[PDB]
RNA sequence: UAGCGGCGAGUACACUGUACUUGC
RNA sequence: UGCAUACUUUUCCUCCGCCGAAAGGCGUAGGUAAUCUUUAUCAAUAUAUAUCGUGAUGGGGAUAGAUUAUUGCAAUUAUUAAUCUUGAACGAGGAAUGCCUAGUAAGCAUGAUUCAUCAGAUUGUGCUGACUACGUCCCUGCCCUUUGUACACAC
């Protein structure tokens, strides 16, 4: 028996939760869906409790880290990203760039609206970090899913 | 100067039909005039609350207090200390503290109500847990309204 | 019947399906029950760091929350919930008798 | 510095003027010639 | 024989209902005169004159205030009396007068059957006051 | 009439009899209000017509008022720790006993009587 | 029909100087029982003199350190004004009051060389400064607050020299001809 | 140790483990510096 | 002392050191050219010192 | 005097106390403060009367001083007296 | 869980409903 | 009095009935909450009547003294707090300074945050609804076209 407020509390500490757990775990593949291979995770949590834009987030953070050049990593994600079907897509790199002179760089094309509220309904956003010899490295993607129609869009038949 | 012209069809069937001011004080006057209750010998030298700070040069404030929380009695037929202190609240001065208010001291009001218990207006039921005024009170401050009334109108 | 959930959708498509299983099932029901909705509030401020203008922006949460009542079985009304509900809601029971 | 006492249009403020005195005497004087403010008589 | 109205403005809100009878008009318990303001008196009266008690002299409008302050109340009731007598002139006493009615009440003024929405302005930050900014020391 | 001296100033001839006794001693207004109801002179005249005998019922109910109804804790400097017990002393000894107080707290020698002595407030003025 | 104050319905009133009527603005949709009209005064630019003249002068006149928005207050003081001046003057101090408000606010400032002020100008000049004087005579000065008003509004009136409003203009007028 | 159940020792945190900016409005007890970020993934929305 | 009536047919401009001055085709001798202060709208009344001064127009 | 002072028993200390060290004295006066209690009436029943008494090793800002353990000093040389009972010690840097 | 009522039993006045209590 | 141990459930506001000037203390109604605090009503500006009637006054409360109760193992560097005593400026503010265009200025308050105790802070909420333009670049800071630069870590 506890109070409804603390209990909405609760949901979203537990969701919260399980976003860290979702994001340590699933490094190895995209986002094949959560569940309300599977018994090591489930024993653990009931012992405890009791087009992807992310997996492209972590699939570029995965070929940055694993040692290939940042201009051909980025020219081919982004081809995956125009083939995958979204308008638009924007990535944005910091860290060293192989200098002591930081250094930053956006991947823009297509519409790619960033500001107000269709905007943050329309877009999804992602960001990633890893751990880099001399520091750590940031890679933040927004990608935009093709569009109830947006709504300054006019076109009549 | 205090009547002014009622262009509606009165009823006067209770003190709610006449003002609280004139009957507090009226009803102070009877209060006094009878003897009903004691002064009483310990009142006179305690403020009514502490926010008041200041002696409260009238010399009747039991009484007409007293008249003012039957008047509260019947206009809420269910109150209590706490009643009494929130309707009675003033402000207060803590020094070089802004202004901020509190309830007055609470032990006049209850010898106030434990003075009408004895009297015989109120009545103490687990039902309706505030303070009631009884049937005999009802009748008594009825006809007593209705007396006023028609004292102040022809 | 006590219906709650933090988007409105939810609840009206459940309750949707709970008045055309009563209008199906023909019972005695009681009518729709529209509470005044409930917001709760925490006032932060942004710059992790003392540096900078204040700022301070508001959060909110409009939980909704209806109740309804129905002369049915326990048994099926649950059965029902439970294969028409997604479990971003939650529900509690409590009947009648006339 | 008040220089006025008690000893010697019925408004408070232009009996005080007249007679030179306080307003608290002059109310005095008022009550003591018809028999916080109002309306005039 | 029976009807229900409203009116609104500023904080304080007031419910009006109009039933047959002799004249006899409640603000819950106590008259319309003891409410203290004469000056609010005034503004309470003025539906009367320009309406007129011979035919009030029939009608029992029974009143309801809960909330908001004093002015805020006196003119939300001014709302309820005036939409609760042109509904009750629009169903049961006489319907021809309420033309002129209405048209009285509208070329005295139009604030008299609906009220302002003029409320409270939501507080913003960088100051005590809405529309006040932080005393800046340079 | 007006103008009547005693140990005090009491040039309040036109002032109003109760401000009047304030005004001697006890300019917090209330141990003199006690004691204007306890010699019970009335408000509604002024202190234009106040009378010796008056004025000595004023100094008897001065004279020591616990045995009168007046609280202990209504009673100015309550305790002063010893092995008797105190009351407010008019005026002058009571400015006499605020020195022996002064002066003992001065034996005493501890933090807030150091700092007096060095010209500071005791919970700290704050000049930081 | 309608009375002030159920005392008066102003069935007479001066021809002023051809505008100050309109811009007082006093009329039968104006008539008013009582001082705190609510109604709206900001729309346009004719809004602001569209609220009666007795509007504008009991809501100017609370204005003075702690008394912000002492609209009570302000209502009682000027109908006990309006007795006083009835009783001390027998003219309807309503006519008084549009005498003060006709005599009383300059015609011409001096900003740069000068300005024509315009009627509704003027009558907020007058009303401001009858309100200055108003507090001049209320910053400590024995008296009561209706008597003063008393005394500023029947000098405005009668273009006494009492009339710190009279005064003002003559400053006004004074200092534009000089300059201008 | 010498701990007391009052107080700032008495919790802290459940992420940043820190003592410091510690909100307890409807039992979340989480610093804010995290709860920020948090806001959305928890459920906390921003509209006014 | 006096005035001289007039009216307004027309507000021409707002100028000035500060937007302060409004110049008007105000009224004695028909065309009369004045500078005014404040809300003038079409259709209001004004008073002259002098019948034979004239503003400089911009 | 003093004699009724030491005779005497601790809840009417405590009332001769003010109400702040009648609290302290109900709530709590623990272990610290008996075995220090202790120590004190060995060192002054073992030290001379002609000479002072020695101050109390492992020093502390919150001891009430009860008249039972007359002599003692800090190690600042203010003797605790029957007008410093109710004063606890404080006796720290205040230097100039 | 808010109210608008209807009359079911009323407390006092009006007179050819009301201030205040109880429930469906 | 202490340690070790078994049970009710103390661990939120609290109305009420009592004890206490109060502070606070004692027992219990209610509620995981439009159902209990409380909300058919919780503040203050007021409003109306009485004391006072502009005199650094009785305004003003810096100053400190005696303590009562709680909060906390711990309040001494007098946390908070109820009483009683204490009487600093202040005749409305030089040169300068900030903010402001309508339920808003301004005034009057009040909710919550940190909480064993503590708003003089921060963020909401409400009451009293005013004087005044509805424009100008003269000051300050920015945007523009042209011009002149010996300035490019950029007067």
């Amino acid at each position: 028996p506890i109070s409804k407020k603390r209990k909405f509390i609760n949901d979203g500490v537990f969701q919260a939760e399980l976003n860290e757990f979702l994001a340590r775990i699933l490094a190895e593949d995209g986002y094949s869906g959560v569940e309300v291979r599977i018994r090591e995770l489930t024993s653990l949590v009931q012992k405890r409790f009791f087009l992807c834009a992310m997996a492209q987030a972590e699939s570029l953070r995965y070929k940055l880290l694993k040692g290939l050049a940042v201009r051909r990593a980025c020219y081919g994600v982004l081809r995956h990203i125009m083939e995958s079907g979204a308008k638009g897509c924007e990535v944005i790199v910091s860290g060293k760039l192989r200098a002591q002179r930081a250094k930053s760089m956006k991947f823009r094309d297509g519409y790619l609206i960033s500001t107000g509220e269709p905007s943050k309904r329309f877009v999804n956003t992602a960001t990633r970090s890893a751990q880099l010899k001399q520091g750590v490295l940031g890679i933040k993607v927004k990608i935009m899913l093709p569009t109830s129609i947006l709504p300054d869009n006019i076109s009549v038949l | 100067r205090l009547l002014e012209p009622v262009p509606f069809v009165k009823t006067n069937n209770c003190i709610k039909d006449v003002d609280a001011d004139l009957f507090i004080r009226s009803y102070a006057t009877h209060l006094k005039l009878h003897n009903k209750i004691t002064y009483p010998k310990w009142c006179t030298f305690v403020k009514t609350g502490k926010g008041r700070k200041l002696a409260p040069l009238n010399e009747d404030w039991y009484f007409i207090r007293a008249s003012s929380i039957l008047r509260r009695l019947y206009l809420h037929p269910d109150i209590g200390v706490g009643f009494l202190r929130r309707q009675f609240s003033s402000k207060q001065r803590r020094g070089v503290a802004p202004n901020h208010t509190s309830l007055a001291s609470g032990k006049i009001l209850r010898s106030i109500l434990q003075q009408l218990e004895n009297l015989g207006y109120v009545e103490q039921n687990p039902k309706k847990k505030g303070r009631r005024l009884t049937t005999k009170g009802e009748n008594a401050i009825n006809n007593f309204a209705r007396y006023i009334n028609k004292k102040v109108y022809n | 019947i006590a219906l709650t959930s933090k988007n409105l959708r939810a609840i009206e498509k459940v309750c949707s399906d709970i008045m055309k299983g009563a209008k199906e099932k023909n019972l005695n029901v009681s009518g729709p029950v529209r509470l005044p909705v409930k917001t709760l509030r925490i006032t932060t401020r942004k710059s992790p760091c003392g540096e900078g203008t204040n700022t301070w922006d508001r959060f909110e949460l409009r939980i909704y929350k209806r109740l309804i009542d129905l002369y049915s079985q326990c048994e099926v009304v649950t059965q029902m919930t439970s294969i028409n509900i997604d479990p971003v809601v939650e529900v509690e029971v409590i009947i009648t008798d006339s | 510095k008040l220089n006025h006492a008690v000893f010697i249009v019925i408004t408070p403020s232009a009996i005080a003027e007249k007679y030179k005195v306080n307003l608290s005497v002059a109310r005095a004087v008022i009550n003591h010639l018809a028999d916080s403010q109002k309306l005039y008589t | 024989k029976r009807v229900q109205t409203f009116g609104k403005k500023k904080t304080a809100v007031a419910v009006a209902t109009v039933t047959n009878g002799k004249g006899l008009i409640k603000l819950n318990g106590k008259n319309l005169d003891l409410v203290e303001p004469y000056i609010l008196k005034t503004k309470v009266y003025e539906p009367l004159w320009l309406i007129g008690s011979g035919k009030l002299k029939n009608l029992d409008i029974r009143i309801r205030v809960k909330g908001g302050g004093q002015t805020s109340q006196i003119y939300a009731i001014r709302q309820a009396i005036g939409k609760g007598i042109i509904s009750y002139y629009q169903k049961y006493v006489d319907e021809s007068t309420k033309k002129e009615l209405k048209d009285v009440l509208l070329r005295y003024d139009r604030s008299l059957l609906v009220g302002d929405t003029r409320r409270c302005e939501p507080k913003k930050f960088g100051g005590k006051g809405a529309r006040a900014r932080y005393q800046k020391s340079y | 009439q007006h103008i009547l001296r005693i140990l005090n100033t009491n040039v309040d001839g036109k002032e109003k009899v109760i401000i009047a006794l304030t005004a001697i001693k006890g300019i917090g207004k209330r141990m003199a209000t006690v004691i204007c109801k306890q010699a019970n002179v009335d408000p509604t005249k002024r202190a234009g017509e106040l009378t010796t005998e008056e004025i000595d019922n004023i100094v008897h109910i001065m004279s020591t008022p616990t045995q009168f109804k007046i609280p202990d804790w209504f009673l100015n400097r309550r305790k002063d720790l010893k092995e008797g017990k105190n009351i407010h002393v008019i005026a002058n000894q009571l400015d006499s006993y605020l020195r022996e107080d002064l002066e003992r707290m001065k034996k005493i020698r501890l933090h807030r009587g150091l700092r007096h002595h060095w010209g500071l407030r005791v919970r700290g003025q704050h000049t930081k | 029909d309608i009375k002030l104050f159920k005392k008066w319905s102003y069935e007479e009133i001066n021809i002023a100087d051809l505008s100050l009527v309109d811009c007082i603005a006093v009329s039968q949709k104006a008539c008013v029982y009582t001082p705190h009209t609510a109604g709206r005064y900001q729309k346009k630019r004719f809004r602001k003199a569209l609220c009666p003249i007795v509007e504008r002068l009991v809501n100017s006149m609370m204005m003075h350190g702690r008394n912000n928005g002492k609209k009570l207050k302000a209502i009682r003081i000027v109908a006990y004004a309006f007795e006083i001046i009835h009783l001390m003057t027998g003219e309807n101090p309503l006519q008084v009051f549009v005498n003060a408000v006709q005599k009383g606010g300059p015609r011409e400032d001096s900003t740069r060389q000068a300005v024509d002020v315009s009627p509704l100008r003027r009558v907020n000049q007058a009303i401001y400064l009858i309100c200055t004087g108003a507090r001049n005579a209320a910053f400590r000065n024995i008296k009561s607050i209706s008597e003063c008003l008393a005394e500023e509004i029947i000098n405005c009136a009668n273009e006494s020299s009492s009339s710190y409003a009279i005064k003002k203009k003559d400053e006004i007028e004074r200092v534009a001809k000089a300059n201008r | 140790v010498h701990p007391k159940k009052y107080g700032q020792g008495s919790r802290q945190c459940r992420v940043c483990s820190n003592k410091h900016a510690i909100i307890r409005k409807y039992n979340i007890n989480i610093c804010r510096q995290c709860f920020r970020e948090r806001a959305d993934i928890i459920g906390f929305k921003k509209y006014r | 002392e006096k005035s001289k009536l007039a009216k307004v047919e027309k507000v021409l401009g707002r100028t000035g050191s500060r937007g302060g001055v409004i110049q008007v085709r105000a009224q004695f001798g028909r065309f009369l050219i004045r500078n005014v202060k404040g809300p003038v709208r079409e259709g209001d009344i004004l008073a002259l010192l002098e019948t034979e001064r004239e503003a400089r127009r911009l | 005097d003093l004699d009724k002072l030491l005779d005497l028993s601790q809840d009417e200390l405590i009332k001769l106390f003010k109400a702040r060290q009648r609290r302290k004295f109900q709530r709590g006066i623990s272990k610290k403060a008996k075995s220090l209690l202790k120590k004190i009436r060995k060192s002054k029943k073992n030290c001379e009367p002609g000479e002072k008494p020695n101050p109390v090793p492992t020093h502390l800002r919150n001891m009430t001083i009860i008249p039972e353990m007359v002599g003692s000093i800090v190690a600042t040389n203010v003797e605790i007296k029957p007008e410093m009972i109710g004063y606890y010690l404080g006796e720290f840097s205040i230097t100039y």
